[PDB]
Order: C-alpha cells, then structure tokens, then sequence
C-alpha cells in the first residue's frame, strides 16, 4: 500500500481517533455519533467497534482500521470497474444497454455475437422487462 | 440509524 | 457468453 494512502487512512483514522493515542474507543465513537445526531449506549457503541477490532481487544488500532479501509477500497475499485463498463457499453450514454450496443462493443471485444446470443444475454439480465439493462440491472448480473 | 463506518466517516469528512 | 468474461476482455481492451 501506498505511504499516500496510508496518510489518506491516517487522516480518517484521526477523525475517529480524537486524541491521536493510536486507539479508537468506545467512548470516542460515542462523540463521533453524538457529532452527527445519534446518542448512542455503551453496548451499542461495543457493537460498532467489534465490526473493526479484529483481535476483540474492545478498540480498534491503526492496523485493524487500515485492514477494514484497505477491503473497502478493493469493494470501491470493483465498484467502478463494473461502472465504467457500464459506460463503455451504453455508447449513446442514455441510461441503458440496448441490443444493438451490446453486439457492438462485443464484437470489439473479440467476441461476435449473433442476434439470438445476445438477445437471451439481455433477457438474462433483463429484470425489468423493457428490453434493455440499466445500470441497476447490470450491477446485478456483474456482482 | 444502526450506520456503517462508511457513512460515518463520509459525515465526518463533511464537519 | 457469460457477463464475467465480459468483464475480463474489457479490461484488456
Ligand atoms: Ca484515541
Ligand atoms: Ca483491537
Ligand atoms: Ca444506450
Ligand atoms: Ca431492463
């Protein structure tokens, strides 16, 4: 990893970490909360940290908070490959994947795709019925 | 109202 | 043709 992402992490981490001791703690989080209109109870608070603290220790550590936002960007860089190849294939940029637009991009793909072929891959992915894959569905059938 | 890390820390960037 | 594989020859594209 990166040492600027790690500073990125670190900057995130300080916003739960208000002290900056290395430690987030119940008590912390609870003024995190309380910051955006929540009031938390201790066990609530206990359950929130458990989510991070991956040695259950009952406070989360740089290392653990890195761990979680190291999985959350691999989800995030995920994320965006299937969405830019949802933009790659709505080449009229309308919302929607259209028959004509799969068979397209995939013959530029290196694969050829008859009628037929592609019409089942939209009725595949179709859960809406209209005959073209939105974004939604898409992320459904890439997912 | 039982929130994710994620949403946290986005509101938190925000204040 | 499955939407991975669709997927994978994007990426080398
Ligand atoms: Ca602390
Ligand atoms: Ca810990
Ligand atoms: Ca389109
Ligand atoms: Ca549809």
């Amino acid at each position: 990893l990166t040492e600027e992402q790690i500073a990125e992490f670190k900057e995130a981490f300080s916003l739960f970490d208000k002290d900056g001791d290395g430690t987030i703690t119940t008590k912390e989080l609870g003024t995190v909360m309380r910051s955006l209109g929540q009031n938390p109870t201790e066990a609530e608070l206990q359950d929130m940290i458990n989510e991070v603290d991956a040695d259950g220790n009952g406070t989360i550590d740089f290392p653990e908070f890195l761990t979680m936002m190291a999985r959350k960007m691999k989800d995030t860089d995920s994320e965006e490959e299937i969405r830019e190849a949802f933009r790659v294939f709505d080449k009229d940029g309308n919302g929607y994947i259209s028959a004509a637009e799969l068979r397209h991009v995939m013959t530029n793909l290196g694969e050829k795709l008859t009628d037929e072929e592609v019409d089942e891959m939209i009725r595949e992915a179709d859960i809406d019925g209209d005959g073209q894959v939105n974004y939604e569905e898409f992320v459904q059938m890439m997912t | 109202k039982h929130p994710k890390f994620e949403e946290i820390l986005t509101r938190l960037r925000l204040q």
